[PDB]
């Protein structure tokens, strides 16, 4: 099998001793990509104002956030030094080397600077056809109101600022596509319903006025137990974060 | 689940005309819908209310489906006939995998899908058990939430054709009724919970978004339904806000969300008005000589003027207003559309002030 | 009818097509019953067979009878066959084409092609009509050099037939066995002959299907009383064999001439 | 099925750290900052002497 | 914040009726004591002004697990969610 | 070359095709081989299957590379698979047609299909030439949203692939196994969404096909030696099933949208 | 890991003249590079982008490693020439611990150190197995993060000499492309999740910091 294909092989010395990936002179192996998606990264994170949300706030949603396994389009700017000098997580480099994949999310909203109370919906029939959230006023009714029948979790801040959840995988089909692009057109209903988990709501629940700070909600995500990286085809080319700031100003 | 969706539940009946020498013949689509649990909403019995909201009849297998996202496996349609021993005819009932509509339909193509042939000799009843063919394994429900949330369409196609025309006699009706019903087969099964398609019908009151809503300038109502000269020579319906001419009402600011092929529906207070519509080629689309009340429009524009062309209240109605502001759209030539708007008649009463129009859009 | 259903209808499938029957038929079959041994001499090439295809029972032709054109032999049809029923698609030119029925499609890619064909006729009148169709089918008949001698009602009760009795509404089948000069027949129309030779034969004529009146459609002299009758038509292969595969336009199909 | 379950609520006190002056014959729950989350321990061998703090 | 509570069946008769209508006057004993499960109050202990945004109260619901929807009669009409918003304006 | 006959050639049958190798192959997987299960949820019609059409060994495309066109990453074929073999019979105005190729005669009268794939790539270069072709294949690469990006020939490497050393003129085979996001793939274009619905599917498209230029292709300076090469493809289908039978012209074909 | 670490991945071809009577000799450097998971960022296929970063094609075992902060093991070299039967050569490949340049590096020191000795005569493919020598036991990663964070050297290198030249003949090509490729060896690991050395390129934007820009 060509990929792996090794002919003439000429070798000065005999190969070099185990460790067991790690594990002999660390505690821990480290031989499974899969491990290392569920530590969790960064997903999105944004601060919102009151000026981001309707006039009357009808516990309208705070986000719209879509659910994508390889993560979100970054978008690297001077108020997201992050995405500009880390750029992607591990999860989203390592979901660019596989076509597929079958299983569920786990997801950690930190929201801080609200007193209020927190609502969160899943929305798996209605997952979005762009790589980047909807925030505040701009969405759109259908998703801006608390809709019933979906999984959901209702939290109040004052027990504790940070909600645990896990998205399912409810697709009609047998993969789900990473990957994907946002410019599709000859495959409208792959991209619709064959390669988002659904869009994931988040929404305040009460009368309470946001500071003029604004508040923050902080969404880290990683793959769930349940969850397989399935085909692998190529990566694709890579840019290196040693080249965004340079060390030619070391401390900067 | 399976006791309740088992449970046949009614759908819209239709006559079945022996003396029809024009319809009643080899090859000819009795009925034809497409194929999915929740029906389609013109194939279900309506009650529609001014201003409210449209309540419609349906099944039980129907309403189940309406609170899960996805749904597969067999449908069983029973179709039962109002004959007597006097009455045949042979039936050709087809399941046409991944088709939506009777764009290319005809017997003589049905005949090459999963097919059966019915005889209506003495028998009243009998049950078409259609198949599930798909390219995946769940199937997405078709009607979601508001602004259709999650919406999609239907996988397949189901037709009625007539294979060999239905006979009578003399001392016996010449109309046979057919009502078609539905259920679930034992191979049914609903996969996941979502935002039920449907509301209870105890309130049927809806509040129409205030920022999408249309009407009159100040000084062009109230309004009335009438004619004039440079619109196909004053024969077909519009609104007028008086007697002289080009004095045709205009419409306040149009918002540029609003999509192009929309339509619109009455919100606030109405009018009567007497119109018709002769039987458009190739449809059985017809609106008999009658007193209707207003319930729909659509925008005829003319420069910098934006004008309204009204439309009956009626299922039929809404039809062919959806499929006005669509020609419209694709800068149909003004001669086509012609046939698709309602007629002159006589003037109407007039409005007792402005009238409000919310932006509405089908399949 | 003594039920809330009506009473209960008889039913036949094959491949994905259900057909309902509700009285008792006429039957016949064209030659005795066999399993072919000589088809296997004829070409090396395996034989495919497409049975969730060809064993479907498929529609045919409407044809309608009237009370002023239903006299003593009236040909309601008069088809050679299979040929007409495989050759049923044709485009604005009245040229054939095997390509749109799934029944017909191996017939395209095929050159040579056998089977046995079973022929259903259907009519639906009311309880108070009267009127008798015959049904006869004729091995080669056209070739035959007493062919239109051989038209008569007289002639056809002696041939493979069934009858239809109006006044019972009954269904009928008539079984044809394969039986030709060659074990295999053609598909179209091929190998004609050069400047001096001329082999010439026609596409899937295996016979000629009649369908007569034995006795006229009467009627009720009332005037809301149907005056007409349709007559409908349905057909299946059994053991259908095709060889010789080929592009689906290297050989043509002509404007099939017809009978007198 | 989603059974009740009416067992009382346990008086528990809440506290924010550990022992602080504890330093042996316990354990001591942590957040280990590593990508195995059982009780892992740095390898060894004779290259690495045990701890000469006796 | 957030109260958890189970309310219990503690009616006279054989069943509760659902989907009672308000204007009953010829059946009001059943309107009265065989329909409901009882009132719940929610009230406030404590001598605390509210605030001038107010206090939001949201009480979510759901079928015990001793529960049974008992007599299948029809369904009634329905009506349609996509009919209230339009897809005329898809995002509003 | 030491025999009268030049020496043993090597021979593969399927159907009722025969092809000759005379090197040692290059092959490759490009995903993990296995028997359907789930195929069986989302039809419940009878799955058809037409081994002696569709387990035939095709022929696909010839495409001709030269020496002043042949630079590192030159994409001699860059085709939407099996789209593009399936539908490679157009007419006059490009439109496809699965009436005159046997092993496509089942996906007229289906609507959906499903098989695991196998291409065979043949160069016949002469002892005096040096360079190497790279074929490789990407499931859905063209819904990727870094698709252009792994069109180079040091993506390639990492996909499954297999290659062809001009010097040595080795023939290759790539083994593809169906992979989709759904258990069928379409035939044709059917269930487009309507006024405020959008799902709109290509035919088989389950993923990109690629043939481009490892080393480029270098010759002799002397005038007459060959500064050209014909590259050809030959294709088949292993496990061909089809579901949904319809009317050969219920549902039309579109002219094909083209890769970048 | 093991079996995405497996696959080849490409690395810059490079062309073999055998007219060059200058550089096709005895003893003469045609290639080489140091010995890391990650491959030099300048032997490795480019995309440049004006104002924007640089794509680069790099292997799965240099997609991966850049995940992890340690490396060990051997390193496949995989050779593949486009020859013919007309084509004859012979070179020296060497694995030379502890140098991170050919500064001084010669064809006559190459030899003591572990090499191999590839002859090209009707063979188009061979792969180099390089050992992994090094005093110590895990090796820093090369490229780290942002600023250079994190960032070390390579342990080896690894250098292609010409034993003896390229020869063609006049009816066939003079020029002989050599395609290097690289793969984890079986015998391969990887240590500890870090900052990954390199980002997706599906957003190849970049915000340089304010405060460094000059004019």
């Amino acid at each position: 099998m060509e990929r792996t294909f090794t002919p003439n092989v000429m070798q000065p010395t005999p190969l070099l001793p185990t460790t067991n990936d790690g594990r002999v002179t660390f505690g821990e192996a480290f031989n499974d990509l899969k491990d290392l998606a569920r530590r969790y990264q960064l997903y999105w994170e944004g601060t919102i104002l009151e000026g981001n949300l309707r006039a009357i706030r009808r516990n309208s949603a705070l986000v719209q956030l879509p659910l994508y396994p390889h993560g979100l389009r970054i978008q690297p700017d001077v108020n997201n030094p992050i995405w500009n000098i880390m750029r992607d997580g591990h999860i989203p480099v390592i979901s660019s080397g596989f076509r597929y994949f079958r299983g569920g999310l786990r997801l950690r909203i930190v929201v801080e600077g609200l007193n209020s109370c927190v609502w969160v919906q899943h929305h798996p029939d209605r997952p979005s056809i762009f790589s980047r959230p909807i925030i505040g006023r701009y969405i759109a009714a259908k998703d801006a109101y608390r809709n019933h029948a979906y999984a959901a979790y209702v939290q109040n801040m004052s027990v504790n600022r940070t909600i645990e959840v896990e998205v399912p995988f409810y697709q009609p089909g047998l993969y789900g596509m990473l990957n994907a692009s946002d410019n599709n057109t000859a495959n409208s209903f792959d991209r619709l319903r064959f390669t988002g988990l659904g869009d994931l709501l988040i929404g305040i629940e009460g009368e309470q006025p946001i500071p003029k700070e604004g508040i923050e909600i902080s969404v880290y995500y990683s793959i769930a137990d349940d969850f397989s990286f399935n085909i692998f085809c190529g990566f694709p080319p890579m840019v290196y974060c040693d080249e965004t700031y340079s060390a030619a100003t070391p401390d900067l | 689940i399976s006791g309740i969706i088992g449970v046949y539940g009614l759908l819209k009946p239709f006559d079945w005309n022996a003396n029809d020498t024009g319809r009643n013949v080899g090859g000819h689509l009795l009925w034809s819908m497409p194929v999915h649990p929740q029906v389609d909403k013109d194939q279900v019995i309506q009650v529609m209310t001014q201003s409210k909201l449209t309540q419609y009849y349906l099944p039980p297998i129907s309403v189940v489906s309406s609170l899960y996202a996805y749904t597969r496996g067999s449908i069983k349609y029973k179709f039962l006939f109002g004959n007597n021993p006097r009455h045949n005819a042979r039936l050709l009932v087809a399941y046409i995998p991944g088709i939506s509509s009777d764009n290319r339909l005809t017997l003589e193509r049905a005949r090459n899908s999963a097919h059966v042939v019915f005889s209506l000799n003495e028998v009243s009843e009998f049950v078409f058990t259609v198949p599930y063919i798909t390219d995946t394994m769940w199937w997405p429900r078709k009607y979601g939430g508001p602004q259709a949330a999650g919406e999609f369409v239907a996988p397949s196609y189901i037709c009625m054709f007539i294979l060999n025309p239905l006979v009578a006699m003399e001392s016996v009706p010449s109309i046979v009724t057919i009502v078609p019903m539905i259920a679930a087969g034992d191979d049914f099964e609903v996969a996941v919970p979502a935002q039920p398609a449907v509301g209870l019908s105890r309130n049927i009151d809806v509040i129409y978004p205030k920022d999408s809503i249309i009407s009159f300038k100040s000084g062009y109502f109230p309004v009335y339904v009438g004619s004039w000269h440079s619109f196909f020579d004053s024969t077909k319906a519009i609104l007028r806000y008086g007697a002289v001419s080009d004095h045709i009402a205009q419409l306040g600011n149009i918002p540029a969300n609003v999509n192009r092929k929309a339509f619109w529906i009455v919100v606030g207070d109405t009018i009567k008005f007497k119109t018709k519509l002769d039987k458009i080629n190739g449809t059985e689309w017809f609106i008999p000589e009658g007193e209707y009340t207003l319930g729909y429009g659509v925008v005829w524009r003319d420069g910098a003027y934006a004008y309204m062309v009204p439309y009956p209240l009626t299922p039929l109605g809404e039809k062919i207003a959806q499929y006005t502001a669509s020609l419209l759209a694709s800068n149909t030539a003004i001669s086509q559309i012609r046939p698709y708007i309602p007629d002159y008649i006589v003037d109407s009463a007039a409005s007792k002030d402005n009238i409000l129009w919310s932006p509405i859009e089908d399949r | 009818m003594d039920r809330p259903e009506g009473s209960e209808e008889r039913t036949v499938q094959t491949s994905n097509v259900v057909l309902g029957e509700t009285n008792i038929e006429s039957q016949d079959i064209a030659s005795k019953e066999y399993s072919p041994t000589w088809d296997r001499l004829a070409s090396s090439e395996v034989s495919d067979e497409y049975p969730m295809l060809t064993d479907r029972w498929l529609f045919w032709k409407s044809v309608k009878w009237e009370v002023n054109d239903s006299a003593f032999g009236k040909m309601l049809v008069q088809e050679k066959f299979p040929q007409s029923w495989v050759q049923m698609d044709v485009n604005v030119n009245n040229i054939p084409r095997y390509t749109n029925i799934p029944n017909f499609i191996p017939f395209n890619i095929h050159q040579y092609m056998r089977a046995d064909f079973e022929v259903k006729i259907y009519v639906n009148p009311n309880d108070f009509v009267s009127g008798w169709l015959i049904m006869a089918f004729l091995y080669q008949g056209s070739e035959m050099f007493d062919y239109k001698l051989r038209r008569n009602p007289a002639a056809l009760m002696q041939m493979p037939h069934v009858l239809v009795n109006v006044g019972a509404a009954n269904e009928a089948t008539l079984k044809i066995p394969y039986r030709y000069v060659r074990p295999f027949m053609r598909c179209k129309d091929i190998l004609r002959g050069d400047n001096l030779i001329t082999g010439v034969t026609e596409p899937l004529n295996m016979g000629v299907l009649f369908v007569e009146v034995l006795i006229p459609f009467r009627t009720s002299a009332a005037s809301s009383a149907p005056k007409s009758l349709d007559v409908s038509l349905f057909v299946k292969m059994t053991n259908a064999k095709f060889t010789g595969m080929v592009d689906g336009s290297i050989a043509l199909l002509s404007k099939p001439i017809a009978l007198p | 099925d989603n059974p009740p379950d009416p067992t009382p609520a346990k008086f528990f006190v809440p506290i924010p750290s550990h022992s602080w002056a504890h330093g042996t014959n316990t354990s001591e729950p942590t957040n280990t900052l590593r990508l195995d989350g059982g009780v892992v321990g740095v390898g060894r061998s004779d290259d690495i002497g045990t701890s000469d703090t006796a």
